[PDB]
């Protein structure tokens, strides 16, 4: 069509650029040219040492003819005398095209797989502008995890973003792999997977490449892999490049994509090095102050679209410093996002698979997806009556340990008898066990027959009529 | 040619003139030609960081650039010798000055210029193309290391046209001439490399293969891999100079580099004194250890540039001899000591402070270190296949683990032997505390348990959860009292007891009980469990306990007796003898259960 | 004596374990607390000082 054919006549086209051998100066990861006329903000540069290696920048600042830049890879080896910049006169932009499927690339999105360039069908920015509120939608459709901790207690409608708290040593790694190999539309496993991972270490890299080999899924998928030992600016990057390819996929080829993000922690910590470089002002704990719109830009990428049919679903993964959700990065995490699935320490200390615990997880647009027409009418406050018997059940183990057990009436007995049995029977799973929605309620259900029907009164007294009996 | 000073302030120099310096690079300053290391760089100053004291500087004094960045020496000549933190020869110093300081400024090569070693050359010549990672050549340097392999360096690449014959060579003689565009490269016996540049190699791979101690309780409960990473605690009653003594006497590596970081002086001349006195027994009462170690030692007040680039140095050591086909072991020491260097060079330097008071660079520095671990294939012609593992030790800053550094460290390593000072004291060693102790490795293992000895994993695990059930026990008989249990849990405590005390505990300091073979563990656990099973058989069939253990008699005296049988008698006998062990007790077990 | 002695035993093993439930924990977690925001106060002080 002659749209296509315009779009892309524009590129028939050769522009020379400058070379400055002018440099002023280095200090840490920075670089000060001079007499650079007319530079351009976020730029791209391509440093050549004089040992004959190229690298590449990003401008900073730019005052009457001084420009700022930062290297990627270090920045050490440069020299005021023979080295040589060259102004590409664009911002960063990456070649995507719908062949990048199956393909390795590494954190700077170029290809590891021995293979060839990926002769891209357009250049895209990295950034990407905000999309337009009056043109979003919200889901009102759900995703069957197989978990059912996940698939009951809370919930996850595609186009959603949901992350992942786990401690140190915890297997959200497993989980993570669980999902993504065992994930469809509750009545598809046809979910395009990019996965993003930065700071890492190799056996996480292998574990990842082998689970997706395994199962036939890596012939649909796109790794962006940045292990820990590669060049720290670069982790900026990463995300933002697989967030880019998967709005390119979704919102103009329409299939669903589904993405992952390893190590949020990682990120957070390259960002408050790389701010410390420079002199900005701190948030709490050292954290740069503007934390918290770097996250947003690159959380509030998801969701669905009016014209379109793609959606782009986010799963980042997240590790807390010491167990603690007030530390800023799950704060942030948590205050943009909606809804996060919590991965439990104690309930692994004593082998239960999936350590989750139920209490201090949310999923936000829970209540939309559920009701009728999709599932059963009790789904929507059977999850509440098992919240507050849970609920009861701790206290009431708490304050076993303190009086002893001679203040402990029935409804106590009845609560620790719940607590015992909806972990070692209810929570736990196997690793390749599936679960439909309609057998996790049926097993919830045979969880409430310890309580006679007269004291179960967050739930609706029609449902039990109907359920309780039956 | 040459830069004057400008100005001098506390350890920082800014000299003038200076056009051509890397942003890192080291630099001789002053007319005693200290080393200094640039900073920063605008116009012609270029900020410099003296190691040294920099006392007695004067305006006008020239400034000498060298042309790369820190760097070490690799070749022959590392074995049995001792260095600083920046690869100073200590024992070549104190013959040099003959006075007991370090003289400001002394200069010696890190190898020794005047000897002769013999070459053998490779199996290239003249003609044939070679690139970098290819080896040449052989020289024989020990009677341990018999032979020590050449290597042309990486990045480097042509057409070799000249090459020299066996014979008697010094490290100031060129052995090789490669053309690629003019025969104008000459390639002598050594080469340097950056410290902080990962070596080049060509793959890495999955570490499958057990990192023997001698050592039961570690070697059976929490194994470790060749390649892989591990820390414990250092302390004082402890004692981790029983690991350190061990691991560099039996452990099944072709090399070690000792690296201590900063320590206390006296207790750094109390690990200098011992080493030449450990003798490893292969082929006889082999020469002591120090044929087979290089160490790199660093009191409290060498300069903190040294310091904390000591790790950096020791690594690259280790990677040069992986290299060449070799299953090297580094042993780091109180590399918290190393992190408080980092805080103060930091500091001085001037940086926004992160949690508690290091540097941001804390959590991504450790990490990167701490990637040069594990199995990989060399770079060459031959097809090497090394590997290097890092046993590192934490020191609690201050007593306590909730500094960034331990929980850092802890993240990242995969092993962890806890060490605690409550069973030394009262005559238990190993002093492993068998609760917060844990490994990782342990799923990765049955590659190689299946194929040589099946029966590991289960036993382990039914181990710990005897070791589990003996101690859940013992949180209520104080309470309850004894008479309230049955038979069975009190021939599970009986059972536990009796492997607490002569399963775990080891003697070293004799030579039945000083290296624990595999097989010699792998029966123990098996004639252990025999015992135990056979005994829970009894009260299960109908008996008394009481009836049990005296109608046994013997059987529980055999076990403990096991440990008694020398490993050094060869295998067949200690196979053998335990065989028929087993035969005896579960023979008994049918008489007294009649 | 059996009467009067089983009050008292019971009374003081509840104490114990009240005390060693409900109190320790939440003063170490206080204290925590605390440690924490000295440091955070300090920091903002090295900042103003620096700028």
């Amino acid at each position: 069509f002659a749209i296509n054919k315009k779009a892309v006549e524009q590129g028939f086209n050769v522009k020379p650029r400058l070379n400055y051998n002018t440099v002023s100066g280095v200090n840490g990861p920075l670089v000060i040219l001079e007499k650079v006329k007319f530079p351009r903000y976020n730029e791209i540069v391509n440093l050549t040492l004089p040992d004959g290696t190229v690298r590449q920048g990003q401008v900073l600042e730019i005052r009457g003819d001084r420009a700022i830049v930062q290297v990627f890879e270090g920045t050490s080896g440069i020299d005021v005398k023979k080295t040589t910049v060259e102004f590409t006169g664009e911002s960063l932009r990456i070649p995507v095209s719908e062949d990048m499927l199956g393909r390795i690339f590494d954190g700077s999105g170029r290809p590891i797989d021995n293979g060839p360039k990926v002769f891209a069908e357009d250049y895209l920015d990295i950034n990407g502008s905000p999309i337009n509120p009056y043109a979003r939608i919200y889901p009102e459709e759900m995703i069957s995890t197989g978990v059912s901790a996940i698939d009951t207690m809370n919930s996850i409608a595609r186009g959603q973003k949901i992350p992942i708290f786990s401690a140190s040593g915890l297997p959200h790694n497993e989980i993570a792999a669980q999902i993504c190999r065992q994930a469809g539309l509750v009545r598809e496993e046809n979910f395009s997977i990019v996965f993003a991972a930065m700071g890492v270490n190799l056996e996480t890299a292998r574990f990842f490449k082998q689970d997706f080999e395994e199962n036939g899924s890596l012939e649909r998928t796109s790794l962006f892999l940045n292990l820990a030992n590669d060049p720290t600016i670069e982790r900026i990057i990463t995300p933002r490049l697989a967030l880019t390819t998967a709005e390119y996929l979704a919102y103009q080829t329409e299939r669903h994509v589904l993405t992952i993000l390893t190590d949020m922690s990682s990120y957070a910590d390259a960002l408050r090095e790389v701010s410390a470089a420079r002199e900005e002002v701190p948030g709490r704990r050292g954290y740069p102050g503007y934390m918290y719109t770097d996250l947003s830009t690159i959380y509030e990428r998801a969701g669905r679209v009016e014209g379109r049919n793609g959606s782009i679903t986010q799963i980042p993964i997240l590790t807390m410093p010491n167990d603690d959700i007030t530390h800023p990065i799950p704060d942030l995490t948590g205050y943009i996002t909606e809804g996060q699935i919590f991965v439990d320490r104690q309930l692994h200390n004593k082998g239960i698979y999936p350590p989750i615990n139920v209490l201090p997880s949310l999923s936000r647009l829970m209540k939309s997806a559920i009701g009728e027409g999709m599932t059963r009418k009790d789904h929507g406050d059977v999850s509440n009556q098992l919240y507050a018997k849970y609920a009861i059940g701790k206290d009431a183990a708490a304050m076993k340990a303190v009086v002893g057990e001679e203040a402990l009436s029935i409804e106590d007995k009845l609560s620790l008898e719940f607590l015992e049995k909806f972990e070692k029977t209810f929570i736990t799973q196997g690793a390749y066990e599936d679960r439909t929605v309609f057998e996790s309620l049926d097993q919830a259900w045979s969880l409430l027959r310890i309580y006679p029907k007269e004291m179960l009164n967050r739930i609706s007294p029609k449902i039990l009529d109907e359920f309780y009996d039956r | 040619e040459y830069g004057a000073i400008y100005s001098v302030s506390g350890p920082v120099v800014i000299a003038e003139n200076m056009i051509g310096c890397a942003m890192y690079e080291l630099v001789k300053v002053g007319h005693d030609n200290l080393v200094g290391e640039v900073i920063r760089i605008d116009g012609d100053k270029a900020t410099i960081q003296v190691y040294e004291e920099t006392a007695g500087l004067t305006v006008g004094d020239p400034v000498l650039r060298t042309g790369k960045p820190l760097s070490v020496e690799l070749g022959p000549g590392l074995m049995e010798t001792i260095y600083d933190g920046i690869q100073r020869p200590l024992k070549a110093i104190k013959e040099e000055s003959q006075s007991i300081y370090i003289p400001r400024g002394i200069d010696t090569p890190a190898l020794d210029r005047t000897i002769k070693w013999q070459f053998t050359p490779g199996k290239f010549q003249v003609g044939d193309h070679i690139s970098g990672g290819d080896i040449y050549g052989s020289v024989f340097e020990n009677s341990l290391i018999s032979s020590h392999k050449i290597l042309l360096p990486p990045r480097s690449r042509g057409t070799i046209t000249w090459i020299a014959p066996a014979g008697e060579y010094t490290l100031d003689e060129k052995i090789l001439e490669v053309e690629f565009d003019g025969k104008k490269s000459d390639f002598t016996l050594y080469h340097t490399w950056p410290v902080r540049v990962p070596r080049p190699v060509t793959e890495k791979l999955s570490a499958d293969y057990p990192l023997l101690t001698g050592q039961r309780v570690l070697d059976a409960l929490f194994p470790c891999v060749q390649g892989g990473t591990t820390c414990i605690p250092g302390a004082f009653g402890c004692g981790k100079t029983v690991i350190s003594q061990s691991l560099s006497k039996y452990s099944n590596s072709d090399a070690i580099i000792y690296v201590g970081c900063g320590e206390r002086g006296n207790e750094m001349a109390e690990v200098l004194m011992e080493f030449p006195e450990l003798y490893t027994e292969m082929s006889g009462t082999k020469e002591p250890i120090m044929k087979r170690t290089t160490l790199v030692a660093n009191t409290s007040n060498m300069p903190v540039a040294a310091r904390e680039a000591s790790i950096y140095t020791g690594i690259t050591l280790a990677e040069y001899f992986r290299d060449q086909g070799k299953n090297v072991s580094m042993i780091a020491d109180s590399s918290s000591r190393w992190a408080e260097a980092l805080r103060e060079i930091s500091g001085r330097l001037g940086e926004m402070p992160a949690d508690q008071g290091f540097p941001a660079y804390l959590g991504a520095k450790l990490a990167s270190f701490y990637e040069r671990a594990g199995k990989a294939v060399a770079l060459g012609s031959p097809d090497r296949t090394g590997s290097v593992s890092i046993v590192a030790a934490v020191s609690p800053a201050g007593g306590d683990f909730s500094d960034p550094v331990t929980t850092a460290t802890l993240g990242i390593t995969q092993v962890f032997w806890g060490l605690d000072k409550k069973l030394a004291q009262r005559k238990h060693f190993p002093s492993i505390n068998t609760s917060v102790s844990y490994s990782k490795y342990t799923n990765v293992l049955n590659k190689f348990y299946d194929s040589n000895y099946p029966e590991f994993p289960v036993l382990r695990d039914r181990m710990k959860e005897i070791l589990s059930n003996a101690e859940e026990l013992e949180q209520v008989v104080q309470l309850v009292g004894k008479s309230a249990l049955s038979d069975s849990d009190k021939i599970t405590l009986d059972v536990a007891t009796l492997i607490k005390e002569d399963f775990l505990q080891q003697n070293g300091y004799s030579t039945y009980d000083a290296f624990c073979p595999i097989w010699k563990t792998f029966d123990m656990m098996r004639a252990f469990i025999s015992y135990h099973d056979e005994a829970q058989k009894a009260v299960a069939n109908g008996a008394n306990w009481s009836k049990l253990a005296d109608s046994t008699g013997d059987v529980k005296h055999a076990v403990s007796s096991s440990k008694f049988f020398e490993p050094s008698r060869g295998e067949k006998e200690v196979h053998g003898e335990f065989e028929k062990l087993l035969s005896t007790m579960q023979e008994r077990f049918a008489e007294s259960t009649d | 004596a059996f009467i009067i002695l089983d009050e008292v035993i019971k009374v003081t093993n509840r104490r114990v374990n009240a005390i060693e439930h409900v109190i320790i924990p939440r003063t170490e977690n206080t204290i925590a607390y605390i440690n924490s925001e000295l440091d955070e106060l300090d920091r903002e002080e090295f900042y103003r000082l620096k700028k």
